[PDB]
Order: structure tokens, then sequence, then C-alpha cells
């Protein structure tokens, strides 16, 4: 029987999530790799692209009437 | 069998100050990586692995002895 | 017998009466009842733990984004927004703000995409500018989705007047930024 | 009609009717054994309802090789009628349980083999619905992803709800897998400060080291100390001096060196130097590098008492 | 005791063939038995005079 099958799914967990060993070393990114907001800023995108897309479209009506005159 | 509590001393570069650390980092790492060049890049340094040498030799500190006794 | 036990009883009881009848349909129902309950469950148990905190910004993040995702009435994902809203942070550190300030511009953003009622999303983004402190700290977030939205419906008269007003108010480099590269597009 | 020893002795003989009805092609009346073998006795069925006759239908031998025949030569429909009264009378065992989903799923009725696997969990009792569980949480992701998160969730949360803490570990992984891949972040962050404390003492450390690099990960090594000081104080001595080694290692690499000497002096209490030599050179080449002549005669005091914790025995 | 016999054999040669499989021959022997199997076990397993 296949009597472990969740293991296949969680390996990239078992490998280098389970264990690891130490550190040494410092920099900018380590310090802070994301920010806070990052999940709500994530989850934004898909929505906040389509008003981009609209701001795009919109300034470029403004431009033309503004140049129809 | 038993153990004492874990006491730590507060941190010296508390979470605010570490905060307008990594602003100041972020922007001054952007602003060399931005930017290279064929003759003229002999004015910019390789700011992050300065700043990475200069953390080296900072790393070397110690308490001081002799106020008192 | 479930759901009249759910229609009768306050849901500060009914745990057991809920997790008994996600049980029973979960098995002897069928996926649109399945779902249902379950739906009620989750909105039943945001509901409390709101109660719990009102501060657990998390707990909004899911209720909104739940309310949203089953397409539930206009006025119920409002009303909710609205208590949303009233925990405002008690702080005046802008490290408070930063998760709790998309509360706003998720209901802006809601306003403006699913109910498409412009006339609410702009009274959404000027309550924001009306409770963030500006002299301590600001957001130049809702500054620039303020200003673009008035660039949308192609009112550009009242965004320069949104941006100005944000550079008036507080000088801040991205303010400066978004100004600059719009007045570029235009 | 006549006698016999025991259940299993009479049920093969029912089998072996249906068996050779069906290498003979006889499989409506294969069947038809199956069906006239397995159905239940009525309170007045029999002179007495413990006969060996009146209990052959609770052998799930008889039952197997019914839904067999139903899947090789009946109607969808009809399988149904036979794994589900199989799972009314408690008959089916989980193997079989997971049989009938997997001929859901093969028919691609996949939402009923998901009410399949969820009887299968009511009826019984862990350690026994642990494969149930494992290939249901597996395959409904498999089957929907994203798509179902909140339904999803309260999946994982039911099995949790009552999983041991010897077998919690893989489904606390995958559950964060979930979250992590879908959700928002603070959910996956608390399924480890859960794991952390759910899974057993003797694979707790695995948990912790966990929920150490993911928040490393994402917010680093500043909001990653106050999870190591959970994990000192609450994970065995053994791994306790390890996660201090490693605590007082991140704040010499910050450089909150009298932090560090806390850490030491801390773990230093459960470390016996006759013993643990190498803990205590880590500290002595700390204090030889960070430290000074006040603070080594601490160390070699601290040292100097330890030992005599034990040598005055 | 033959009969009694053959239920250990049973058991210990099919724990031998789960150990040999490397499976933990508990799970896969209780994958086989019906739920009323585990009810009898599960009910096998000074406050006041
Ligand atoms: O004002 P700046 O020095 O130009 O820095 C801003 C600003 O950072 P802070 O106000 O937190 O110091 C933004 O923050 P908000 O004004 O929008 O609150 C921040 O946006 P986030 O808070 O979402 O990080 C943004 O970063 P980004 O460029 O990733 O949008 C970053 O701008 P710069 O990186 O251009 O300096």
């Amino acid at each position: 029987m296949d009597l472990d099958i969740v293991q296949r799914e969680i390996t990239e967990h078992l490998k280098d999530v389970l264990h690891e060993k130490a550190i040494d070393s410092v920099d900018l990114a380590m310090l802070a790799p994301k920010k806070i907001d990052w999940d709500l800023k994530r989850d934004i995108e898909s929505k906040l692209q389509k008003l981009e897309r609209r701001t795009q479209k919109a300034v470029a009506t403004i431009i033309r009437q503004r140049l129809a005159e | 069998k038993k153990r004492s509590k874990l006491v730590l001393p507060e941190p010296q570069i508390s979470d605010r100050e570490l905060e307008q650390i990594v602003k100041i980092g972020h922007a001054s790492d952007s602003v060399r990586q931005y930017i290279d060049g064929t003759a003229t890049s002999g004015l910019l340094t390789d700011y992050t692995e300065s700043a990475r040498a200069n953390a080296v030799a900072a790393r070397t500190m110690r308490t001081p002895m002799l106020k008192d006794t | 017998i479930f759901k009249y036990g759910l229609d009768n009883l306050p849901s500060n009881r009914t745990e057991e009466i809920f997790k008994h009848y996600t049980q029973h349909e979960k098995k002897f129902g069928e996926r649109v009842g399945i779902e249902d309950v379950i739906i009620s469950k989750r909105k039943t148990q945001y509901e409390k733990m709101v109660e719990e905190n009102g501060y657990n910004y998390d707990a909004w993040f899911d209720y909104l984004r739940l309310l949203e995702n089953e397409e539930t009435d206009r006025e119920e994902v409002e009303d909710v927004y609205e208590r949303a809203i009233a925990n405002i942070p008690p702080h005046s550190e802008k490290r408070y703000w930063r998760r709790y300030i998309y509360l706003w511009i998720n209901y802006a953003l809601y306003e403006e995409l699913v109910a498409k009622d412009f006339d609410r999303a702009r009274q959404v983004y000027k309550a924001c500018i009306d409770i963030i402190p500006h002299k301590t700290f600001t957001f130049a977030k809702v500054w620039i989705m303020f200003a673009h939205f008035e660039i949308r419906q192609l009112d550009l008269n009242a965004a320069r007047k949104i941006m100005g007003v944000a550079i008036g108010k507080c000088p801040k480099d991205k303010l400066f930024r978004a100004y600059i590269d719009l007045e570029l597009q235009l | 009609i006549s006698q016999f020893g025991g259940v299993s002795e009479l049920a093969n003989v029912w089998c072996a009717y249906a068996e050779m009805e069906m290498k003979h092609k006889r499989a409506k009346a294969a069947l038809t054994v199956m069906q006239r073998a397995c159905v239940v006795p009525k309170p007045g069925d029999y002179e007495n309802m413990q006969s060996v006759q009146a209990r052959v239908h609770r052998s799930p031998i008889l039952w197997a090789m019914y839904a067999d025949y139903e899947e090789c030569c009946g109607t969808v429909e009809s399988c149904r009628k036979v794994y589900d009264k199989m799972i009314e009378l408690r008959v089916a065992s989980p193997q079989m349980i997971m049989n009938y989903a997997m001929f859901l799923e093969e028919n691609e009725y996949f939402e009923l083999a998901f009410q399949a696997y969820e009887k299968g969990i009511a009826l019984f009792k862990w350690p026994g619905v642990f494969d149930i569980w494992n290939t249901y949480l597996v395959k409904f992701i498999k089957r929907y992803g994203g798509k179902k998160l909140e339904r999803a969730r309260d999946l994982f949360e039911q099995c949790l709800e009552n999983c041991p803490p010897t077998h919690a570990k893989y489904i606390f992984l995958l559950y964060a897998k979930l979250e992590e891949e879908h959700g928002l972040a603070r959910h996956a962050l608390s399924i480890y400060n859960r794991a952390c404390s759910g899974v057993d003492r003797a694979d707790m450390h695995s948990m912790y080291n966990i929920y150490i690099k993911k928040v490393q990960e994402m917010y680093g090594i500043a909001q990653c100390r106050p999870i190591f000081e959970r994990a000192i104080s609450e994970l065995p001595e053994d791994k306790s001096r390890a996660m201090s080694l490693r605590y007082a290692q991140l704040e010499t690499t910050v450089g909150e060196i009298d932090r560090a000497r806390a850490i030491y002096a801390h773990a230093a209490e459960i470390s016996d130097p006759k013993v643990h030599v190498k803990f205590w050179d880590t500290w002595k080449n700390f204090e030889v590098a960070h430290g000074n002549e006040a603070t080594v005669r601490d160390m070699l005091r601290v040292r100097r008492s330890v030992e005599a914790s034990y040598n005055v025995n | 005791k033959k009969e009694r016999d053959q239920w250990q054999v049973k058991e210990l040669q099919d724990r031998k063939a789960a150990e040999d499989k490397g499976l933990d021959y508990e799970r896969v022997r209780s994958l086989e038995m019906s739920a009323d199997v585990t009810e009898k076990l599960e009910q096998k397993r000074f406050t006041s005079y």
C-alpha cells in the first residue's frame, strides 16, 4: 500500500526546512527580506493592475481631448 | 530537574532603530546596482561590498573594564 | 432539527449544533449545501474572533475576502467594512498602521471595482485622509491611489488638487515622484 | 441451509457459488447469489439471530466479493448502494472505504468520493482513520487546490481537532503548505506555532526549526528572536543547549554581545563541563573574542560552580 | 491449541511480512479489519466510600 502519500507532497518542507544548521553572516536583505505589507500587497496586485491599465486608458483620453482643441 | 528563566538585556539596536537602518541601506544599495559604466564607473564605489568589509572590521568589539572595581 | 436550532438560538451557543450540522451535511448533504453551511460557520467564526479582539485585522481581511468571494450583497459587505474601519490603531506610529491601512484601500477597491459606485468610492478615499495623522507620518499609497482615481473619471483638475495638497501637507519623495510621473504621462 | 462451524466457513460457500457462476458467465445469477447472501436479516427472519446463517451477512469477505462484481458488471449507482450499505453496517474496512472512493473518483464522481471518505472518518477511531485522512486531504488539494480553500481548512481543522500528536506531524506540514501557497502569511505561521506544541516532544525541535526558518526567511533575524526564547524554555535540555548555541550565534553575528552571554550563561547551568566539553569550548572562544578580563572570570566562576553541582555527590 | 496457534502464527508472520515490507504492521493491520473489530477493541482497550 502507498501508506505515506502525504510525504510525497510535503517533501519541500522535509528536505530544506525540517532541519537547518547555522548561519554567520548579515546583509541588508537578510535583515528584512520582506516587509509586513507583502501578503496584503500581493493580494491587491491582481485588482490593482486593472486600475493601472484603466489609468493608462484614462490618461490617453485626457490627452486626446486636450489636443482635440 | 530545574532551570532558571531566560532573562536578556534589551537590544541596543532596537526594532525601531533597525527600521531606519534598513531604510537607508535599501536606498543606498539600490542607487549602486542601478547603474554601471564602461570607463567613468571608476568614480563609483561598489558600496555593498565595502559595507561588508566595514562590517567585518567592526565585528571585533569588547565590553569595557575598569570603570569601577 | 439542525436548521431549527440555528434559526432559534443565539450564535454564542450553537457551536455544537454547527459542528454537527457541518458533519451531517458534509456527509449526507451535497456540495451546494456543504459549502453553504461551511461559509455560514466561517462567517460566525470570524464574527466571534472579531468580537474577541477587534484589532485582529487578519480576521477582517479574511472575513472581507470571504464575503467578497461569495458575492454577498453589497450592503452587507459595505457594512462589515465600516465595522473593520472603526478599529483605528491606538498609536501615532506608522508601523501599526501599515497593516491596518489596507482595510481602507480594499474598501475603496471594492467600491470602485465591484460595486462600481464611484461617488461612494470617493468618500472612502476622502475618509482615509481625514484619519491619517499626516503631521506625524503619511501614507503615500493613499494619496497616489486617490490621485489616480481622479485621473480615472477624467478629472485631472481634481487629481492635481489632491496631489498638490499631498505636497502641501507632507513633502515625501514617493509623493513627488508619483506626481511628476503623472505629469510626464499627461 | 446446512450447519457450519463458523461464519467464515459459510461465507466461502457463498463466494464459491458466485465464483462458479461468474466463471460460467452467469453474471446476473452471480450478483443474485450475492444479493441473496448479503440481505440483512430482519429480527424475525431466523430461529435465532445468532445462528451462523443469521450472522453471515456481517462477514466483510462476502461484501468484498459482492462489491467487486458490481464494479465489474453493475451500474455506478448500484455500486454506491453496495458500498453505502457496507459502510452503514460497519462492515467496510478502511481499505475498502478507500476502494469506494477510488471507484467514484475513477468514474469522476469526485464530490461523492469525498462523502465516501467523510463517512470513513465517521466510523473509525484513530489510528484507524489515519490513512483515510491522508488520502482524503491530498486528493482534495489535488482536485481543487485553492478553489475550495475555506472548505479545505475545515478538513484540516476537523482532522487536527482529534489527531493524536504522534501522527499530526505530517498533517501540520501538509496544512501549512496549503496556507503557504494560497493563504495569508500569519495563518501558515499559526500552524507552525501550533505544530511546535501539538507534535510530541521527541520531534518538537523539528517543528521549532521550521518555524525559525520560515519567520527568518520573511521577517529576518530581528523578528526571529521571541521564538528562540520559547524553544530554549520548552524543548528538552539536549536540544535546548543546541538552540542556545544557535541563538547566541545570531546575537553575536548581529552584535548583541550582552544578550549572547545571557544565552550562554543560561545554557551553562544545564551543561556539565565534565562531558559537554564542546559547549564550554564555544563559550570560551566567544569570551576570549568578544569578552574581557572581568567576564572571563565570570565564565570560569560559573564553570567551577556547575562542575561542583556533580562532583560532591 | 492448534486453533489458538493458527491465529498466533498468522498475525506474527503477517507482522514479519509487514516488517519485511518496512510498513507499520499496526496501520496495515487496522486497514483490513472492520469497525466492529475496532469497537470490541476500544471497549476492551478513593473519591468516596
Ligand atoms: O518615502 P520614501 O523615502 O520614498 O519611501 C517610500 C515609502 O516608504 P516609507 O514612507 O515607509 O518611509 C513608501 O511607503 P508609503 O509612503 O507608501 O507608506 C514605501 O512603500 P511601502 O510602505 O508599501 O513599502 C516605498 O516603497 P516602494 O518603492 O516599494 O513602493 C518607498 O519608496 P522608495 O523605495 O521609492 O523610497
